[PDB]
């Protein structure tokens, strides 16, 4: 096998600076017969891969020409200048030489952006919900920037751990913002014994945190 | 247009088979190599092998020997995989692609792939519950899309209309079931003045709920 090693396995690059992916090579890529199938391939979060470089440097059409291919036998490059917001994702050198193909890893294109506060929103369980007997309680925590960040329930202004679920958002490809949601989930009982619920960001960008609290009533 | 359209989501129970397919328009079928791709849950791809369906011959990656069939009807240009022997580990997303022929060097045209979950539990529908607030001039509202399997589950608002402030959570799976977010912000003058309605697709149990946010009383 002709094991692909992509360097770096991330990519933070400002907006507008050039960001360039190595790609090494277990053996030559030069194939029998004179050409080099050493392609590049972009996947953008929830996309399918798509072909941006085919023979180390034809770019495939529809490709803008920010995307150029270099490089020889074992040693590949591939150069973005001039970044935009909707070119992050994930970037993979491919082998079609030698049985079998091979990808390299990913190299994870994130950017860099200013500094941007979470907007915090909290949410009481539906009245659909209440019927069936369970009660979640959502948190949204809203394009903000960098990816650090913390939650803290507080069921009657005690803090509570169990029953807590997370998910976070992959960079967001129009403002450059990283998301959150944090979800309670009790029984409609254990919602009922209780009275006051609040969910607290801490973010780098200040010193308190973002309160958001309703009472059950 | 070159297009290649890939089976729907697939839940299959431990050590069964699947038949993956692959319905190819906009060229000549016969004389272009069909490839397929494995995407597990996280990152990374890797090669399966290759049809050439003119006349069936193919190439395949020694570690999907036992576990990978490629076939192919001509008839009515469709590519075929067949998946055996199913361990929890195959679990995955399998793209199909067009490669090698005239004037084709690379994968240039990859389906939308197929998701294939292999477990024992259940197929089940999603209940989707409104996230209305407890002016700012910028209102989130959300949906919280709760208890459902297998994945995927897509969200889209008022049918595609709002894409901007749109943000889906991946899901988080607790006991054989899989629950996400997904907020909207939209400026305040325009809710509840106006109409916001997600829609939850679950094409796994070919389902699609539209909630419609309405204040609380």
């Amino acid at each position: 096998d002709v094991v692909m090693t992509q360097t770096p396995l991330s990519l933070p690059v400002s907006l507008g600076d050039q960001a360039s992916i190595s790609c090494r090579s277990s053996q030559t890529i030069v194939h029998s017969n004179g050409y080099t199938y050493l392609d590049w391939y972009l996947q953008k979060p929830g996309q399918s891969p798509k072909l941006l470089i085919y023979k180390v440097s034809n770019r495939f059409s529809g490709v803008p020409d920010r995307f150029s291919g270099s490089g020889s036998g074992t040693d590949f490059t591939l150069k973005i200048s001039r970044v935009e917001a909707e070119d992050l994702g994930v970037y993979y050198c491919f082998q079609g030489s030698h049985v079998p193909f091979t990808f390299g890893s990913g190299t994870k294109l994130e950017i860099k952006r200013a500094d941007a506060a979470p907007t915090v929103s909290i949410f009481p369980p539906s009245s659909e919900q209440l019927t069936s007997g369970g009660a979640s309680v959502v948190c949204f925590l809203n394009n903000f920037y960098p990816k650090d960040i913390n939650v803290k329930w507080k069921i009657d202004g005690s803090e509570r751990q169990n029953g807590v679920l997370n998910s976070w958002t992959d960079q967001d490809s129009k403002d450059s913002t990283y998301s959150m949601s944090s979800t309670l989930t009790l029984t409609k009982d254990e919602y009922e014994r209780h009275n006051s619920y609040t969910c607290e960001a801490t973010h780098k960008t200040s010193t308190s945190p973002i309160v958001k609290s309703f009472n059950r009533n | 247009a070159v297009q290649l359209e890939e089976s729907g989501p697939e839940l299959v129970k431990p050590g069964a088979l699947v038949k993956i397919s692959c319905k190819a328009s906009g060229y000549t079928f016969t004389t272009y190599d069909i490839n397929w791709v494995k995407q597990r849950p996280g990152q990374g791809l890797e090669w399966i092998g290759w049809i050439y369906p003119g006349d069936g011959s193919n190439k395949y990656n020694e570690k999907f020997k036992d576990k990978a069939t490629l076939t192919v009807d001509k008839s009515s240009s469709t590519a075929y995989m067949h998946l055996s022997s199913l361990t929890s580990e195959n679990s995955a997303v399998y793209f199909c692609a067009r490669g090698y022929g005239k004037n084709v060097y690379a994968m240039d045209y990859w389906g939308q792939g197929t998701s294939v979950t292999v477990s024992s539990a259940k197929t089940t529908p999603p209940s989707v519950y409104p996230l209305a607030p407890g002016t700012n001039s910028m209102v989130t509202l959300g949906c919280l899309v709760k208890g459902y399997f297998p994945e995927p589950v897509t969200v889209t608002w008022n049918s595609g209309s709002l894409s901007s402030g749109v943000h889906t959570f991946p899901a988080v799976l607790q006991s054989d079931l899989y629950t996400l977010s997904s907020s909207v912000t939209v400026p305040s003058s325009t809710w509840p003045s106006e109409t916001v309605t997600c829609n939850v697709a679950h094409p796994a149990s070919s389902t699609k709920v539209d909630k419609k946010i309405v204040p609380r009383d």
